[PDB]
């Protein structure tokens, strides 16, 4: 019900990036799952991969053996974990809840920008 | 996959108009079909689920009316907080592709 | 009209030297153990062997064999290549059908046969069954009168038979060589091989030839093999079988001795003076092959009735298990099994069809070889005797029970569509039968890869696994399926108008989804088509399979190995 | 050591009236057609019949045949009833094994065997492979000299052929003919039938008899026949095989006349006046017949290996297809269809379980009637030898092989529980083919019956049909079905802590019903207890159907007409 | 959303039965099925079958061939057709409406009682 | 079919007390249990829907805790409007079932 991101805003080429998404309002071990999306500048919605409420979790095939969501469920946190990191991927991201039954991104995060520079 | 071509990519329009932004799919999505509206600076709020339904705190104007393939959205006489980037979604298989996402302008 | 014939060297292995002599009208025999070359002479004699693989010249009045030799001698086949499920009379008549003339009356037709079959001494058996295992028929002493008849229709002057004695009881055989002994004096020249012969068969005979692991030991008339044997250094003991003391020498009571003995016989010397002086209608066709295959369908209640009953309990069994197909949640398994299985089950009877070609192999080669048809015409008159009425009929057996019992889309175009669809499926595992059958006279090997493979297609069919979800480097093998095209044609047949969550009509919104609550989710979520092409796109893909697997099966039966 | 029979009426239909003789130590010869009771008397003096079919006596040497006669006395059947798949080592230590006492020494059972193969001359054929079509070995004359040394173990005095020379070439049966012959002269009385002999056969023998129509026409000495037959009214013309000219007799160059010429013949008298003068252990048992089975099961790679490769490739092909099966929508239906295929597949190869009775049942009634095994030792040695580990290793190869490719529920005692029900559901679909295929010859007869019983159960096993929604008048054949069991135990297994609802936790609550979001929803649906009785139901349910359905076997392989 | 009953509240025995249900503030041909109850005197429930939305119907196995359900939708009404009527089943009867869904009865109608006497 | 045993077929309690109905069902319905409440000279108005929800018109004390086949009904401080038969519902199955009724009483 209530997401927030906070993370590096910059980060060096291929190595890695890491985000967490804290989820307050509600328990992110009792209903929905948790995804990630990214919106590129010249704006494009690519939505990345979700965390079920159960630790399992499905990826976008694009992105396979580059993104990595794991969670810390004693806080309510699930984290992004993306390596080898091109300099091309320097989108907005965000963390959103999806209900399953209703089907569609009921919730999102505030927003957090990544530039891949150096 | 599914691709989700809003053939309209942009748009001229003034206000009072009735707008019709379609959204073309690859395949059928069974009303399967989101619609969202960022502002500048923000995250995509939901607008319409199901391709035919409402999302409670918008007005009785943005109405969805697909079917099949041919998916649109239709604003009757559209106000000046409603110039953003609607992005369509679907929701029937698992790689979730949006919309190119259309763009209101004023004329 | 006299056989001639000089230094012959057959290989694929030279079984064989050369073999050297000439054939009077008369009575020729050839003798000698199995692994001799008394079955290869013989099959070069009657040019049943690959011209490439003989060396040696066959001429006959003077003159070599033309391409009108075979259409005007006659071969018989050791076992009963003769329809024991037909009639003497009928037989006769489509032997008549395919060797005499087009221009020939029918009353001829009618005469010819009865000039033949009264001096076959078959007047008794004329209309009555030849005789199947289950069907009880005439004695087979004279099924190998009924194979010599259909092999006199033209009046043939060169006769050939292969062991006219092997498969017939001893006074049963004595019938026969006394009918071909009447041949012996008309001016026939009767040319055969005969493995464990009898003095009584050896007393009539005109002319005598010997081999032994491919090499010749005796030519000439059959008096003197007995006058010869004895200057090779033997003595006929008392009371003892010529014939099998000929055969005494072989064995040791080695070959390149007596064979050596022969190179200095005196009856070689006289052939080595004789010799050097030699040496030095579509539409009828297709009229008539029809109407046989035609009667052994009529002539067989075990295997056609017998596979109607199959069909008819079976269609009612499926129409007491299901009887009314709900709208409910369980529907779509119902529905999805049916279809399924009325599908599996069209495709795994269709590996009955090994059965047809497999088994007329063998009468396929010599008939063709004889000259009776063309390969197409054989191919465009079994197809319309026995591909086409077999599997019209449970197409439409399964059609009419169980549609209506099952309550399947209650429209005139649907049932209709179901059974076209059905047709379809049937003709095409049949057609892939036939592409995997053509050419082969084992039975075991087949059926066994037929199994394999459609057991692999029906996990593609789309029940077993969701062909959406299968990885990207295996969804190409989705389309070398029959029971895939049959299966995703049936489920557009159904599904369309359905629904299946009572209660919640769903075609105007699905709200909880994963659900499947109307036909079109469940015919998507398979990965078929929804536009009206999606249907028929499977029947041109069978169509195209059976015209792809009918022309394999074609040139199988063409590039054979007849020889 | 003689025999001896006097006024044998055999019936079901009198094919026989009654048949007086007696016969001395040496080679006795039974002769005549087919038709005939030249196989039927062999049977009968062999005591291979019914006895209520038998009317007369059969004495020897002042004694009545006791229940000791078959277990010193030797029968050979026609065809090689030899383990090809073995070796004549080997074979022969098998039935100097169940024949000799268990007080004797295994020295002693290498040294007897050494008396016998040293006397039919297969010293170089000891450790040589015997022969299959699909491993070359010994050829076919060294066969039967393999099987008669199997019926010479513990010396019998009386010896008794089924067609000595038929199966054989000439020079090959004259082989075993003069093995017999040394045979002839060592006190071994030899009776045997053999059809259409030969002079050099004809001319060793020592007594002789003749069987036509069931009617007797010759007893006596071999010599005399020759001169008897000329005071008939015939005489054998000039240069004619002795043994062909007494057939010449029989079938009119009638048969009343020939017998009442036997009545009164002189021959029958001196018999007339001679027979009125006569007239007036488990352990061991099992542990060898299952090395034997064992020896075949390891000699035969087409048969054992070939059923393995299979399952490794679709073990492979299914690991590919599925690999990794999604909770999603999609789930249920490929978890189903997998565990489906699975059981069918188990219930298909189960199908070639006939092939082990049906082509070792002549074996069997051989065996058993000379009195080599109880048929609890032979049914407990067989299944130990055949059924547990073929059907032990597919039940592992494929629960190796599939479950961690799909990813089935990664628990340790559920990859157990897996392996289990696969292993019983072979074991179970092996027991009812096996008793369907207890006493049957026929191939093409059961193998159609179990499959036909097959496709019947699968239609029942849930997944064609849900089996909550079937009218209550069939819902009782639901429990009649193997791959309902084994079935229903994996979707127990596998379908228990999964769900399918991705995003969609239904635990707690299931929403919007109709969605089947667990495992418990689509296994209650399918009708399918869940408490843990629910797993085990089906095992002891398996464990009693192989138990009845052996027992149906173990009584059919009793109460079988053996005779 | 509005349902209710008008018919006989007697009947002679063993000839037929018929009720009725007009539905107002809501189409029977929109969304629903709509089945049909009776609570016996001596209160015990007793539901007796269905007719979908678009015509298709499913009765209580108990009552096989004695109840039938047919509509009028030209003017939103189902009917209850009961023939051959024991004296035994004198029971309250009603109309209900079931949503699918949501999976119980959501809304029932009055309350008319039959009672088969003569 | 599904036979729904309330073996409570009555009760004896008083105002402010802490009722247990349970509802014994002869199959799994999982959390398909309904619970109505007929007051007399009515139809049965539906108080709970699959077993753990809740319908909008009543107070935050009446609760079902049903897990397998042992579902139950809590009314926990039971007023004096809330004497009636409850009944429980099974909608798994098509012949959908009732159960006996409870009745409460006042003593
Ligand atoms: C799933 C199709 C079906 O069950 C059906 O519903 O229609 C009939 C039928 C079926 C499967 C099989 N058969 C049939 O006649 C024969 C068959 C042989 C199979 C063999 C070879 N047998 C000789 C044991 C295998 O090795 C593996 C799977 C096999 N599956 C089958
Ligand atoms: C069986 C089960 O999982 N029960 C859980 C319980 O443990 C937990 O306290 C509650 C809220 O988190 O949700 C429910
Ligand atoms: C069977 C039937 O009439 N179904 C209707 C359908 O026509 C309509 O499209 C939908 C709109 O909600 O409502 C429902
Ligand atoms: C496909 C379909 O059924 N569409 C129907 C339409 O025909 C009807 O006018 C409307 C209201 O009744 O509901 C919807
Ligand atoms: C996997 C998981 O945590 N599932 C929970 C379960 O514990 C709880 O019982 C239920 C209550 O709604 O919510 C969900």
């Amino acid at each position: 019900v209530q997401l927030q991101e906070s993370g590096p805003g910059l980060v060096k080429p291929s190595q890695s990036l890491s985000l967490t998404c804290t989820v307050t309002g509600f328990s992110i071990t009792s209903d929905y799952a948790w995804n990630w999306i990214r919106q590129f500048p010249g704006k494009k919605l690519e939505w990345m991969g979700y965390i079920n409420f159960d630790g399992g979790t499905t990826y976008n095939p694009s992105l396979r053996g580059r993104i990595s969501i794991t969670r810390d469920t004693s806080k309510n946190q699930f984290f992004l974990q993306l390596r080898s990191v091109t300099p091309e991927d320097t989108a907005t991201y965000y963390c959103a809840t999806f209900y399953g039954a209703k089907g569609t991104l009921d919730y999102w995060g505030q927003g957090t920008s990544v530039t891949v520079s150096s | 996959d599914i691709v989700l071509t809003q053939s309209p990519s942009s748009f001229s329009v003034s206000l009072g108009d009735r707008v019709t932004i379609s959204c073309k799919a690859s395949g059928y999505i069974l009303n399967r079909l989101a619609w969202y509206q960022q502002k500048p600076g923000n995250a995509p709020r939901l607008l319409i689920s199901g391709a035919t339904s409402l999302e409670t705190g918008f007005p009785s104007r943005f109405s969805g009316t697909g079917s099949g393939k041919d998916y649109t959205l239709s604003i009757s006489s559209l106000q000046t907080e409603d110039v953003g980037t609607y992005y369509c979604q679907q929701y029937w298989s698992t790689p979730w592709t949006f919309g190119g996402g259309t763009k209101l302008e004023i004329r | 009209a006299v056989l001639s014939f000089h230094n012959i060297c057959y290989r694929v292995k030279e079984i064989l030297s050369n073999i050297n002599g000439i054939m009077k009208p008369g009575l020729n025999a050839i003798l000698g153990p199995t692994g001799g070359g008394k079955s290869s002479l013989l099959d070069v004699l009657a040019a049943r062997k690959d011209p490439s693989g003989l060396s040696g010249d066959v001429l006959i009045n003077g003159a070599p064999r033309p391409a009108n030799f075979k259409c005007n001698s006659g071969y018989v086949v050791q076992d009963d290549v003769v329809m024991g499920t037909l009639t003497v009379r009928e037989n006769l008549q489509f032997s008549a059908a395919l060797r005499l003339a087009t221009t020939m009356t029918n009353h001829e037709k009618n005469e010819r046969i009865n000039r033949v079959i009264q001096e076959l001494g078959l007047d008794k058996v004329a209309d009555s069954k030849v005789g199947t295992q289950f069907i009880r028929g005439v004695s087979g002493g004279e099924r190998k009168r009924t194979s010599i008849g259909m092999e006199l229709i033209t009046d043939p002057s060169i006769l050939f038979l292969d062991e006219p004695t092997t498969g017939l009881d001893s006074s049963t055989a004595n019938a026969v060589l006394l009918l071909l002994k009447r041949m012996s004096k008309q001016g026939r020249t009767i040319i055969f091989s005969i493995h464990q012969p009898r003095y009584s068969i050896f007393k009539l005979f005109d002319s005598l030839t010997l081999l032994a692991s491919g090499r010749l030991m005796f030519h000439g008339p059959a008096q003197e093999a007995l006058g010869y044997f004895e200057s090779a250094g033997y003595h006929c003991e008392a009371y003892n079988n010529p014939a099998d003391f000929f055969l005494d020498i072989i064995n040791g009571d080695l070959i390149e001795k007596l064979a050596e003995i022969y190179v200095n016989s005196s009856f070689y010397k006289e052939t080595k003076a004789e010799l050097h002086q030699l040496s030095g209608s579509f539409c009828h066709q297709l009229r008539w092959v029809s109407k046989r295959s035609f009667k052994n369908l009529l002539g067989n209640p075990q295997a056609s009735i017998a596979q109607i009953i199959v069909t008819v309990v079976l269609g009612l069994v499926i129409g007491a298990i299901y009887f009314g197909l709900k709208n409910d949640s369980t529907g779509i398994q119902n529905r999805a099994g049916v279809l399924f299985f009325l599908t599996t089950n069209q495709c795994f009877s269709s590996v009955s069809a090994v059965e047809l070609f497999v088994v007329e192999k063998k009468l396929f080669i010599h008939e063709y070889i004889s000259g009776y048809y063309r390969v197409s015409s054989y191919f465009l008159g079994k197809l319309l005797s026995d591909l086409l009425p077999m599997r019209m009929l449970p197409s439409i057996i399964f059609t009419c029970i169980v549609y209506f019992m099952l309550g399947l889309k209650p429209k005139a175009d649907a049932f209709f569509v179901m059974m076209f669809t059905l047709m379809m499926v049937a003709y095409s595992a049949s057609s892939m039968a036939l592409a995997i059958a053509a050419g082969q006279s084992v039975v075991s090997v087949a059926t066994l890869l037929m199994t394999i493979c459609f057991v692999f297609m029906m996990i593609f069919s789309g029940l077993l696994v969701n062909l959406t979800t299968i990885a990207s480097w295996l969804s190409w093998l989705q389309y070398f399926s029959i029971p895939r095209y049959g299966f995703t044609a049936l489920q557009h047949n159904e599904f369309l108008g359905q629904n299946f969550c009572p209660g919640l009509n769903a075609t105007g919104n699905n709200p909880c989804n994963y659900a499947t609550c109307t036909g079109e989710e469940y015919l998507v979520k398979q990965g078929i088509d929804l536009s009206p092409w999606g249907l028929w796109k499977n029947h041109v893909a069978l169509a195209c399979m059976i015209v792809i697997f009918l022309t394999i099966a074609y040139l199988k039966l063409l590039f054979l190995k007849k020889y």
